[PDB]
RNA sequence: AAUCCGGUUAAUAUUCCGGAACCAGAAGGUGGAAUCAACACGGCAACGUAAAUGAAGUUGGAGACGUCGGCGGGAGCCCUGGGAAGAGUUCUCUUUUCUUUUUAACAAACCACACCCUGAAAUCGGUUUAUCCGGAGCUAGGGUAUGGUGUUUGGAAGAGUUCAGCGGCUGAAUCCGGUGCGCUCUCGACGGCCCUUGAAAAUCCAACGGAAGUUGUUUUCACAUCUGGUCGUACUCAUAACCGCAGCAGGUCUCCAAGGUGAACAGCCUCUAGUUGAUAGAACAAUGUAGAUAAGGGAAGUCGGCAAAAUGGAUCCGUAACUUCGGGAUAAGGAUUGGCUCUAAGGGUAUCAACUUAGAACU
């Protein structure tokens, strides 16, 4: 809701970024294996359970 | 194209509803480059924007029905639908009855009935006599004179 | 705010260090408006005469700073 | 007691309406105690030059009853698109274009 | 403890902007007030006044309280008679149909069930819609208190709104009233109900008490002076933002609540606002789901009147057995209902305001 505590306002904007694409360049490097975030959420589909 | 940030911010604008709000069909384009409130305004002023009009509710038959039925028009037994009791309480007449009664009785008193037939006039009115002003009227005049 | 009855009151409140400004609002009915802001409170002197206004607005202090409508 | 103005300079100047259809046509039409042709002294029409009509009435009697019978006259002639009534001071209307 | 209005953004506002306030705390300063008759006066009184020292201790109040019912007051809304601005309509009719006519917190002044004073009341009076009150002092008369969501002004018209021009600016208008078994909220004074009697505390104020105490003392008085941290604040709150595995016909607390019909927050229709979303198109086969109707008969159908039909509002008349006397009861049974033109009553100060019943015709 609106009312919320500092708490859990840390934990939302944690969260937010988180939940963000991996930088392009990251998918250049040497030996890299990463290439799109496996942790990736959505608000309707995957809620946090804080 | 697409002009629905354009609407909502007319309508806050001109202070109505989006159903209230009308853009010139044939200035789409400069419709579109207008994407501030100041813009906006601007489109308002050049009365490229309208606030229209609300929709018609006269109240003309409305008015000419009360005017008949105040006449005595339409109170018959097919248009009554609530009791006696539900659309003039014996309640709210009794009680205008009383005041009436009252204010009228302490009138006389003040002019000039005396305390002793205001004291008797009075739980005869509150004993359901006088059914009107005049019926305490009348007593009024019988009474004093009966005597005298 | 504030209502002043009296003239001298009003200037007297101008003359006190708290004052900062002053407005003269003219109305359609020829009645002004000496307004006067304080520190506290906006003190409103209405003056109805023409003569008694512009003696007072000359009366006013030079170091105050008077505003027109 | 109090005086009412009916401008149509441009109507005059363009022949939209004449004199005789606006005396006429007021007259006709004022609704003084819910008749017409009861005018008599209370309501009197009395025109100066050919550009005004000016209405002088003893009684309440509201210049937006002149508006409304202009724009009566006016629709009547089927050039309503055209010309339009517009109150300029107190009592005084007159008539605009486009 | 104490904040309002207008404005502002693509997205934030009682938070920003402009304007206007308010609260608490702190220090001393200025002006006034008390005091060498130390800690003010007036009023018969209720009590009033800008002030008007009051420690420890004690005590009192506020905070702080159910539910129901009508009654009265206010505010907003609804309604309404004129004026003024535009707008709709105009074969015809309509001095009309619609829209706009706005005023916050805050500040000041003003404003009558309880109480007081004189006076003593039975031929008892006063009085509410509702029967309470009075030799424990009625009535009457004169006072005191309580005092805004009231009036008048400041705020504040410069704002907001409506219109007419000009190329941001210039002109106008933003007016004067009514009404009520109306609606929502609120306030007042009451009535009913209980083997039910319907929180605490933080905070705040007061009293009793009398410690201390020419300058000096005090001063809950009017003024100026300074300050106010931390976190929440977007958005949804649901036929798509929540929970049901989902953008699920389910569920999920609450505030605001226009007009007509009508008893009604019913149903039906409309104004403001919102929406026009839910794969579409063309065809009308059977069967189906959802609605309608049907001659004559009228439960013969069926385990059973299951489903359907029938009845239905209001007014008037009439109403059995039985009964725990309260009921049964809308028992059962009958009649009546439109439109229109009229009168007849029912209120307030010659005149105004208001739907509510009784008829009478005519159709």
């Amino acid at each position: 809701p609106s009312h919320k505590s500092f708490r859990t306002k840390q934990k939302l904007a944690k969260a937010a970024r988180q939940n963000r694409p991996i930088p392009q360049w990251i998918r250049l490097r040497t030996g890299n294996t990463v290439h799109y975030n496996m942790k990736r959420r959505h608000w309707r589909r995957t809620k946090l359970n804080i | 194209a697409n002009l629905r940030t354009q609407k909502r911010l007319a309508a806050s604008v001109l202070k109505c509803g989006k159903r209230k709000v009308w853009m010139d069909p044939n200035e789409i384009s400069e419709i579109s480059n207008a994407n501030s409130r100041q813009n906006v305004r601007k489109l308002i002023k050049d009365g490229l924007v309208i606030r229209k009009p609300n929709l018609m509710h006269s109240r003309f038959r409305i008015r000419k029905t009360h005017a008949a039925k105040r006449l005595g028009r339409h109170t018959g037994y097919g248009k009554r639908k609530g009791t006696a009791e539900a659309r003039m309480p014996s309640a709210v007449v009794w009680m205008r009855r009383q005041r009436v009664l009252r204010r009228l009785l302490r009138k006389y008193r003040e002019s000039g009935i005396d305390k002793h037939l205001y004291h008797t006039l009075y739980l005869e009115a509150k004993g359901n006599t006088f059914k009107h002003k005049r019926a305490l009227i009348e007593h009024i005049q019988r009474a004093k004179a009966e005597a005298n | 705010p504030r209502q002043i009855s009296d003239i001298k009151q009003f200037l007297e409140i101008a003359r006190r260090k708290d004052a900062t400004s002053a407005r003269i609002k003219k109305n359609t009915n020829k009645d002004v408006k000496f307004k006067l802001r304080c520190s506290k409170y906006l003190y409103t002197l209405v003056v109805a005469d023409a003569k008694k206004a512009e003696k007072l607005r000359q009366s006013l202090p030079p170091d105050l700073t008077v505003t027109e409508v | 007691s109090n005086k009412y103005i009916i401008d149509a300079t441009a109507a005059v100047n363009d022949k939209i309406f004449d004199v005789a259809a606006f005396e006429k046509y007021l007259i006709d039409r004022i609704k003084v105690d819910g008749k017409t042709g009861n005018l008599g002294s209370s309501v009197v029409v009395s025109r100066e030059g050919s550009s005004k009509i000016a209405v002088i009435a003893h009684i309440d009697f509201s210049g937006r009853y002149l508006k409304y019978l202009t724009k009566k006259f006016l629709k009547k002639h089927s050039l309503r698109d055209w010309l339009r009534v517009v109150s300029t001071k107190k009592g005084v209307y007159e008539l605009r274009y486009y």
